[PDB]
C-alpha cells in the first residue's frame, strides 16, 4: 500500500553513486518532486517532473549529479560527504492527492 | 424613381435599426450574446477541473490563492494539495512549474476568474448593451483569498462596462488562456462523463474541438461588432425634393447609391457571421459537453470546497439553449427580408 524508498547501495562510498528506488508508486500521477532533507520544502527541491512533459525542471538543491527517472527513482553520482542524510519524495496523484516518502543513505 | 429609392432606403434603415440596436429582434445581438453565454457555459461546465497554481519563478516561492464563486457558493484553491489523511497541504501544484500542458499559474487563473466574474456580473447586472450603444458602466466584485501566519478574504471592485467589445475581451481571455496553455485536468477519485477517473487528461486533448469552437464564436462575434459600427456609420439619407436636379445631383445620388450597398453588404456579412456563430455553437455543444452545457438544476474535487453541498459545477447554467432559439427566431425574420434587400442592391447597382 504505502509509498516507500530504498537506497542502493544502502551505505555508500565517497565518490561512488546511490539510487533511491521507489516502491508502490501509484499509477495515475500529475507529477512528483525530490527534496533534500526530511521535509517537503520548496527551497530544498532538487528536481520536479510533470507526467505529460518529457523534461524535468530542477530547483535550488540541484547540484548537477542528480538524474531523476520517470519511475520516480533518483540517481546521485560523485557523492560527497555533504550528501549525508535524508531525501524526501512528494508525489501528486491525478486527483491532486499527495503521498510522501523519505529515504536516507550513509556515506563512509 | 423617387418612391422606389425611398422605399429601398427605408427598408435598409428599418432592418439596420433593428440589426444594430435591437436585442431580441437582432440576430447580430443574439449571436454575440450566445458567444458570451457559451464561454460562461464552458467555464461552468469544466472550469473546476482545471489544474492551477504551478510556480512561475521558483518552487521556494510557495504561493496559493483561493478563488470564490457565489450562487450555494464554492471556492477553488490554486497551489495547494490534499494529503493522504485528508488535510490540506500548502505544498501541492506549486511544487511544479507552470506552463503549456501542465498547470496555469495563479496569475493566469486570476485573469480567467476576473474575466469570468466581470462577464457573469455584467450580463446579470445590466445585460449585454446593444451593439451600437456605447455601453453602461457598472461595478463588478471579485472575491479571493490567501493564507496567513488564519485565512484572509478580499473582495475587489472593478469599474467595468457591458458593451460587447469589453465583454468579448473577457470571454477571449478565458478561451485563449485554456487554448494556448492547455492546463491538465483533475481526475475522479476511484460528475461528467469526460472526467475520466483513470489518469488525468490534458484540457486541449479533451476539449480541442470545443476550445476552437468557443474561440471561433468570439472571433466571429467581434467581427459582427465591427460590421455593425460600419453599418451604424453608413445610413443612406432619403431623397427630398426629388425633381430638384441641383439638390439631387447625379454625383451625390451615386454617392447615396453606393452608400446603400455598404449598408447592404454589412447586413449580409453580419447575418452570415451570426449563422457561423450558430454553426460554431453546434460544434461546441455536440461533443463532451452535449449533455452538460445547455442545462442547469453535487460534484466535487480535492481543490474545491462548497458553502453548502449542492453547487452547479459540471453543467453550463448560462441559458445557451434559450439564446440559441432567440438567435434562430430572429434570423428567420431577417432571412425572409432578403427579397427586399436584393431589390435594393439591384436597384443600387444601376447608379
Amino acid at each position: 500500500a504505502k509509498l516507500t524508498i530504498e537506497s542502493m547501495p544502502l551505505s555508500v562510498a565517497e565518490g561512488k553513486e546511490v539510487l533511491l528506488l521507489v516502491h508502490n508508486l501509484p499509477q495515475h500521477l500529475f507529477g512528483y518532486s525530490w527534496y533534500k532533507g526530511e521535509r517537503v520544502d520548496g527551497n530544498s527541491q532538487i528536481v520536479g517532473y510533470v507526467i505529460g512533459t518529457q523534461q524535468a525542471t530542477p530547483g535550488a538543491a540541484y547540484s548537477g549529479r542528480e538524474t531523476i527517472y520517470t519511475n520516480a527513482s533518483l540517481l546521485i553520482q560523485n557523492v560527497t560527504q555533504n550528501d549525508i542524510g535524508f531525501y524526501t519524495l512528494q508525489v501528486i496523484k491525478s486527483d491532486l492527492v499527495n503521498e510522501e516518502a523519505t529515504g536516507q543513505f550513509h556515506v563512509y | 424613381s423617387a418612391q422606389a429609392i425611398n422605399q429601398a432606403v427605408n427598408n435598409l434603415n428599418e432592418r439596420a435599426k433593428t440589426l444594430a440596436g435591437g436585442t431580441t429582434n437582432s440576430p447580430a445581438y443574439q449571436a454575440t450574446l450566445l458567444a458570451l453565454r457559451s464561454v460562461l457555459g464552458l467555464w461552468n461546465s469544466m472550469g473546476y477541473a482545471v489544474i492551477c497554481g504551478g510556480y512561475t519563478k521558483s518552487p521556494g516561492e510557495n504561493n496559493q490563492k483561493n478563488f470564490h464563486y457565489t450562487d450555494n457558493g464554492t471556492t477553488i484553491n490554486c497551489g495547494g494539495s490534499t494529503n493522504s489523511n485528508g488535510t490540506h497541504s500548502s505544498n501541492g501544484t506549486n511544487t511544479l512549474k507552470a506552463d503549456k500542458n501542465v498547470s496555469l499559474s495563479i496569475e493566469q487563473y486570476e485573469k480567467i476568474h476576473e474575466s469570468y466574474q466581470i462577464l457573469s456580473k455584467a450580463l446579470k447586472q445590466a445585460g449585454l448593451a446593444p451593439l451600437n450603444s456605447k455601453g453602461e458602466k457598472l461595478e463588478a466584485h471579485v472575491t479571493t483569498s490567501k493564507y496567513q501566519q488564519q485565512t484572509k478574504t478580499t473582495t475587489s471592485v472593478i469599474d467595468t462596462t457591458n458593451d460587447a467589445q469589453n465583454l468579448l475581451t473577457q470571454a477571449q481571455t478565458i478561451v485563449n488562456t485554456l487554448k494556448d496553455y492547455c492546463p491538465m485536468l483533475i481526475a475522479k477519485s476511484s460528475t461528467p462523463s469526460w472526467q475520466t477517473a483513470g489518469g488525468g487528461k490534458n484540457s486541449c486533448e479533451t476539449f480541442g474541438a470545443e476550445f476552437s469552437a468557443a474561440s471561433d464564436m468570439i472571433n466571429n462575434a467581434q467581427k459582427i461588432v465591427q460590421e455593425t459600427q460600419q453599418l451604424s456609420a453608413n445610413q443612406p439619407k432619403n431623397i427630398t425634393q426629388p425633381h430638384n436636379l441641383n439638390l439631387n445631383t447625379p454625383s451625390s445620388l451615386t454617392a447615396l447609391a453606393q452608400k446603400m450597398l455598404k449598408n447592404a453588404q454589412s447586413q449580409a456579412e453580419i447575418l452570415k457571421l451570426a449563422n457561423q456563430v450558430e454553426s460554431d455553437f453546434n460544434k461546441l455543444s455536440s461533443g463532451h459537453l452535449k449533455d452538460y452545457i445547455g442545462k442547469c438544476d453535487a460534484i466535487s474535487s480535492t481543490n474545491m470546497t462548497m458553502q453548502s453541498q449542492k453547487n452547479n459545477w459540471g453543467n453550463g447554467c448560462a441559458g445557451v439553449e434559450e439564446t440559441l432559439t432567440s438567435l434562430k427566431t430572429s434570423a428567420a425574420d431577417f432571412n425572409n427580408q432578403t427579397p427586399q434587400i436584393n431589390q435594393a442592391q439591384n436597384l443600387a447597382n444601376t447608379l
